[PDB]
RNA sequence: UUUUUGGUAAGCAGAACUGGCGAUGCGGGAUGAACCGGAAGCCGGGUUACGGUGCCAAACUGCGCGCUAACCUAGAUCCCACAAAGGGUGUUGGUCGAUUAAGACAGCAGC
RNA sequence: GGCUUGUGGCAGCCAAGCGUUCAUAGCGACGUUGCUUUUUGAUCCUUCGAUGUCGGCUCUUCCUAUCAUUGUGAAGCAGAA
RNA sequence: CGCAUGCGCCCGCCGUCCGGCCGACCCGCAGUAGGGGCCGGCCCCCAAGGGCACGUGUCGUUGGCUAAGUCGCCG
């Protein structure tokens, strides 16, 4: 039979299954559409979660009870030192998706984004790259590097760049192994990417070259852990009577 | 019952160029050239010379009805080339009078103060056809153009923008209405 | 603009059944679906469209004539002659000689393609040396 | 020139083993059905009808210094109306050689 | 429908203006006699009946789900050739052996990537739309109907394909001269060969 | 030379009698696939038109009817009784062929199409040779044609045999009206 | 199946004649004690019954005519797993009557 | 639960009449054709070496014969309702 | 894409030895109430039903030479 009285349901079947996520660096599920008419930039950035604060304003909201009047309201600073770009990927538009072309990485890298390529570092013999790097050392290695990227130039649709952080920078975090990820590149042509992206290797990227103020962002991450939980803080039903 | 042979004919004036070739036909004239794509239809077109014939062969009833229907098609392109497509449009209110605001080369128009609301409906005209508020008439619109499809479409989509909602439509008689269906 | 029609006269292949490969001319038309059909070593009979495929040659008769003045007609239109020379008509000539062929005249024509083919490289190479 | 290596001689057309004779609902081993190449009417079946088959498979260990194997038919009668034919072997063919190919002689020669 | 009957190390058919259904009776019973076929082009398949009674019956296929794990199908592919390769899934045993040895024979693909776009493409007239539909009787492209039921990739194909086809006509017209160099080679050589000429005449088309 | 439906003249009498030493004889033109089956509908027509069964009548003479000039066309009409889910009905039929007896076929061929009317429950009232001008339905005058002319808009393609039948093609059919 | 009583009706209850199931597999009806075919020692060959011959799945995408187009999940085979009254300027046949080259019908024109 | 649908519930056809005028905006007498298994009966086919027998609470999913919300047609729809 | 184990591993050869092929030759696109080829006229189509290929030798005898041509292998 029906059931006696109506409700919405509990919880949202939108956010299954309501597993742990399979990584801890929150992962970039699409990338604004790109525009060639405006200049190459990039989209995203890496930061960390500082903590909270408030702060009090004047509003400025015509129509609005506020108008005029101070608000006061919490904040959350996220610490965002600038990011090294370290390659540049080009994918293929095909008819199963985008494809992975090739990854053309720089001449030097850093001991925090080496870190990042082994699971005991120090114990390892850091050989990581050692032979990739030494082809930029000879002419016929530096012509292939740049065939390399004459290749994206060609073919690829998508550029992006790899960018890791400067985690040593925050000794608070108590991390020498840096996040890297990869950016995707907006504006311009195929080439002027490439270009862009290039000419970025080894080099600092500021969060002002990314965002702004006064602007709307998203933030993607992983929440709070809580471990195995009951349904009634899990999913927010009702509690069933005392006795 | 399949007729053998059901074909019909009609004139081709003499200043115009008419090009057929499989069910796709071209007009040229001196105002432009009009081109319609009728391969949908299981006809035989024939240029005998000028003349146009369409011949149906063992069709039923409806398929020799397509038959007139793609003589009426070619004739409207020829005189689209020839004399073109003039809809006049007419504003009908009681008591808020209609603004129109013609912009982007007569290729787009905007309504305003249609029964005092305050939505601007704009609507663009499409491609080969101009509006032009008339002078000689009160509170009148003209389109012109040469395809009477494209012509005589924008003119139905000015008319559906202002439809009156909510209330009485024999009594609150506003709206915008195709007033002649002519040519230039 | 149809190239070939239905018509007293027309002269049609059969595409099917036992009468395959033999010149029909039709006489008169039944229906939609049939027509009447003679030939100068058949009898006058019916027969559906579907087995007939129209061809290029059109002797001029009346309706349903004697086979005297279908036999002249055809003559006078050297109707055989005509499709025979064609080269559609010289397909179905060339299929029956090709299975007629025993094993000796198959390995007869297949020295001559040998050979005729070895002539034909050597040319196309003078030809590719020169006219580049 | 194509400087294959393989038999110079063919004297055999391939037939595919379809299955065997059968209902929607029983099946009869003791009958395979072979398509023939090259034959599409029950009347061009008139010719192979009594010429010998050969199944040729691989087996794993080695008899008489070979890995192959072969089990004789032959044809026996037209099956249906599109130049399938009913075959005999000495042993029922096993159901893995559905879909396999077997060597459609040209004797015993009535021509 | 026994079979071709054909030996052959693969068969390459091109899909374009093939009855779905008539088109997958014939591809199911050569799979089931050991053929490998490989299919391009499945976005030109036709379907009789118009984009609007094929909208709708997918749409109908799109409601069917297991109500407690949808997870657990059943599963509705939306590419031209996943609803080619379930379509001809319907007329093999696929939960036998036999069944699934046949489907493991058959590969499917919209557009014609390498290598199959230098390799010569068949016809099956059994399934050919100009022998099967009447004209002017209501039918719609796969793929048009799987771009409105969730495929994006309609555009990709088509660039692709564009491209191809400039690339073939190129290669066509290479071939086209070099018949043209040949014409001329063999009449060269009609004087050396004179006896040979006479036994290829009555053979010659 | 083979026709699924033959003409036949059934004649026949009730069996002679002390008060009637000579009945009448009664003659039918009967359309059925053999003579066994034209005997049978003989009879049924005698019982429920004249009143005289089988079990007391005689068979005197049946002879099938062929048409006269099988070469040529005429123009055949069909008087006929036939029975619909809801009633009897009366109608007129037109047909050509070169022998009544396809005309016939016709006539059951098109009455199961148009009407679901399978063969016993139509009963044949009258035919004839109709001329050109008398004809009445469309579908044979359009025909009357001295110039007759029309292209094949629909072909079937195929072997001549099945010989030359294979699953794949390397290029599509070639049609052109 | 048919005849048949009570009951609105029932895969309900109760009789008449025969067959069937029960005690019986086997082929067909997707599946089913009763429907269709048909009853059986263990085998080889041949041919059929009912039912079938696009794939599943043994046998035609066989040779012919017409009808249907379903933007309702068009329709698709005894028992059998449903559909009615009433409607359609959808389309295809037929029957009766009226009008028309002395000019009908539509539109146009001033009967 | 199954068969059945009398009863219960829902729907259609005909048009006497109602509706100031006006059969059909909205209604439909006298009749007549159906649907439904969320009523109750009828039956006794399954379960008596046991399928836990009222309601509420809690919780999910499904139906449409649509109460409100989105887009529209009709009116004896001026506006509002 | 990075890095890849010293008594190991990866490649380029040479032998040893082990678990369905038999010519398994062939890239135009598009239309089908049309599409081409030549000078509005004349031709072609009307299924790969074609074309190509030493296709000829005990999966193939011994010993030479070998114009070009075709084919395989190899930087
Ligand atoms: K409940
Ligand atoms: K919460
Ligand atoms: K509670
Ligand atoms: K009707
Ligand atoms: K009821
Ligand atoms: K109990
Ligand atoms: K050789
Ligand atoms: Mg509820
Ligand atoms: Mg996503
Ligand atoms: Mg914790
Ligand atoms: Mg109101
Ligand atoms: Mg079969
Ligand atoms: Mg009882
Ligand atoms: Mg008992
Ligand atoms: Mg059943
Ligand atoms: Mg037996
Ligand atoms: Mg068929
Ligand atoms: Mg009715
Ligand atoms: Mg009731
Ligand atoms: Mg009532
Ligand atoms: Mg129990
Ligand atoms: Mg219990
Ligand atoms: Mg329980
Ligand atoms: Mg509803
Ligand atoms: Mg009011």
């Amino acid at each position: 039979s029906h059931r006696k009285f109506e409700h919405p349901r509990h919880g949202s079947l939108g956010f299954l299954p309501r597993k742990r996520a399979a990584r801890h660096r929150g992962k970039v599920k699409a990338f604004p559409k790109d525009d060639p008419s405006k200049p190459c930039k990039l989209t995203a950035f890496l930061g960390y979660k500082a903590g909270m604060t408030h702060i009090v304003r004047e509003v400025e909201k015509p129509g609005s009870k506020l108008h005029k009047k101070e608000t006061c309201e919490a904040v959350t600073i996220v610490e965002t030192p600038p990011m090294v770009i370290v390659g540049v990927v080009g994918y293929v538009k095909t008819p199963r998706g985008l494809r992975c072309l090739n990854t053309v990485w720089a001449q030097h890298l850093s001991e925090d984004i080496k870190r990042r390529f082994y699971k005991n570092w120090c114990k390892s013999k850091k050989k990581a790259f050692l032979k990739y790097s030494k082809k930029y050392e000879t002419d016929e290695g530096k012509k292939d590097i740049q065939a390399q990227l004459e290749k994206l130039k060609k073919y690829a649709c998508v550029i992006r760049v790899l960018a890791h952080t400067q985690i040593r920078k925050m000794k608070g975090l108590k991390q020498k192994k840096a996040h890297l990820m990869e950016i995707q590149v907006n504006g311009g042509s195929i080439a002027q990417k490439v270009d862009f992206a290039y000419g970025f290797f080894e080099k600092q990227v500021p969060v002002d070259a990314v965002f702004q103020k006064d602007e709307m962002i998203d933030i993607i991450g992983v929440t709070k852990g809580k471990g195995y939980e009951g349904v009634v803080t899990r999913w927010g039903v009702t509690r069933l009577p005392r006795k | 019952m399949k007729t053998i042979l059901s074909s019909e004919t009609m004139d081709i004036p003499d200043g115009i160029t008419i090009k057929v070739k499989a069910k796709q036909i071209e007009v040229e004239g001196p105002r432009g050239k009009l081109t319609r794509n009728f391969k949908h239809l299981n006809l035989d077109f024939q240029l005998i010379k000028k003349k146009l014939k369409i011949d149906a062969w063992f069709g039923s009833r409806k398929t020799t009805a397509a038959i007139r229907t793609a003589l009426s098609h070619v004739e409207n392109l020829i005189t689209g080339v020839t004399k073109g497509y003039r809809y006049k449009m007419r504003f009908v209110y009681a008591h808020f009078p209609i603004n129109a605001s013609i912009s982007g080369g007569n290729k787009s128009i905007e309504i305003r103060n249609f029964l005092g609301e305050k939505k601007v409906r704009k609507v663009d005209m499409l491609d080969g056809v101009t509006v032009v508020r008339s002078e000689k008439v009160k509170d009148e619109l003209v389109l012109d153009g040469n395809d009477i499809e494209l012509v005589s479409r924008s003119a139905a989509l000015i008319n559906q923008k202002c439809h009156v909602k909510n209330k009485d439509i024999r009594k609150f008689l506003d709206g915008i209405y195709v007033s002649e269906k002519g040519r230039i | 603009p149809f190239k070939r029609f239905v018509e007293i006269g027309r002269v049609a292949l059969i595409n099917y059944g036992k009468d395959y490969g033999r010149l029909v001319v039709i006489v008169d038309v039944i229906d939609q679906n049939r027509a009447l059909v003679d030939a100068p070593d058949m009898v006058r009979s019916q027969m559906n469209f579907k087995r007939l495929s129209l061809t290029d040659i059109k002797i001029d008769i009346k309706r349903i004539p004697k086979k005297k003045t279908l036999v002249e007609a055809m003559e006078a239109a050297d109707v055989k002659t005509k499709w025979e020379n064609s080269s559609w008509g010289r397909k179905l000539i060339v299929q029956k000689r090709r299975a007629a062929l025993n094993d000796f005249d198959r390995f007869k024509l297949m020295l001559a393609k040998i050979k005729r083919a070895g002539v034909v490289r050597q040319e196309l190479a003078k030809l590719k040396k020169i006219a580049a | 020139v194509k400087g294959r290596q393989g038999e110079r001689i063919r004297l055999y057309v391939r037939g595919t083993v379809l299955g065997y004779k059968r209902s929607k609902s029983n099946q009869y081993p003791n009958t395979s059905l072979i398509q023939i190449e090259g034959v599409n009417t029950k009347e061009e079946v008139d010719w192979y009808l009594g010429k010998r088959l050969g199944y040729i498979y691989k087996a794993k260990t080695k008899k008489n210094n070979s890995h192959y194997r072969c089990i004789w038919g032959k044809v026996c009668r037209p099956h249906g109306n599109s130049g399938v034919v009913r075959a005999k072997f000495k042993s029922n063919l096993p159901p893995k050689s559905m879909g396999a190919k077997v060597r459609v002689f040209m004797y015993p020669s009535n021509i | 429908v026994s079979g071709s009957g054909i030996s052959a190390r693969r068969i390459v058919v091109d899909a374009r203006h093939h009855m779905l259904g008539r088109l997958s009776s014939i591809l199911a019973k050569e799979l089931l006699n050991g053929q490998r076929v490989v299919v391009v082009r499945c976005e030109e398949i036709c379907l009789s009946g118009g984009l609007v009674r094929q909208k709708m019956k997918y749409l109908r296929f799109l409601r069917k789900r297991m109500n407690t794990k949808p997870s657990h199908g059943p599963i509705h592919f939306r590419a031209p050739s996943k609803i080619l390769w379930r379509t001809i899934r319907g007329m093999i045993p696929h939960k036998t052996k036999r069944g699934a040895a046949a489907l493991a024979r058959l590969k499917v693909y919209e557009g014609v990537p390498p290598p199959y776009d230098k390799i010569k493409r068949m016809v099956i007239p059994d399934a050919l739309k100009v022998l099967r539909l009447q004209s002017g009787h209501k039918y719609c492209l796969l793929g048009k109907l799987s771009s409105e039921v969730g495929w994006n990739h309609y555009d990709t194909i088509k660039e692709l394909e564009n491209k191809r086809k400039e690339r073939a006509q190129v290669a066509y017209e290479r071939r086209k001269q070099l018949a043209k160099l040949r014409v001329k080679a063999e009449k060269a050589a009609e004087e050396k060969l004179g006896p040979q000429l006479a036994v290829i005449e009555p053979i010659k088309y | 030379v083979t026709y699924k439906f033959h003409q036949y003249q059934v004649v026949g009498r009730a069996l002679p009698s002390e008060n009637d030493e000579h009945p009448k004889i009664y003659r039918m033109k009967l359309w059925a696939t053999n003579e066994v089956r034209a005997k049978s509908k003989f009879w049924y027509f005698l019982r429920k038109l004249k009143k005289v069964k089988k079990s007391n009548g005689q068979m005197l003479a049946i002879n099938e009817i062929f048409e006269k000039y099988p070469t040529t066309i005429k123009n055949y009409g069909i008087w006929l009784r036939y029975q619909s889910r809801t009633g009897y009905h009366n109608m007129y039929k037109e047909y050509r062929d070169t022998t009544l007896n396809g005309a016939v076929e016709q006539m059951y061929t098109e009455m199961a199409s148009r009407h679901r009317v399978r063969h016993h429950c139509i009963q044949i009232i009258k035919t004839a040779t109709i001329p050109a001008k008398l004809c009445k339905r469309e579908s044979t005058k359009q025909f009357h044609d001295s110039k007759i002319k029309f292209p094949l808009v629909f072909k079937k393609v195929r072997p001549p045999s099945r010989k030359l039948k294979t699953t794949y093609k390397a290029t599509k059919p070639n049609l052109f009206m």
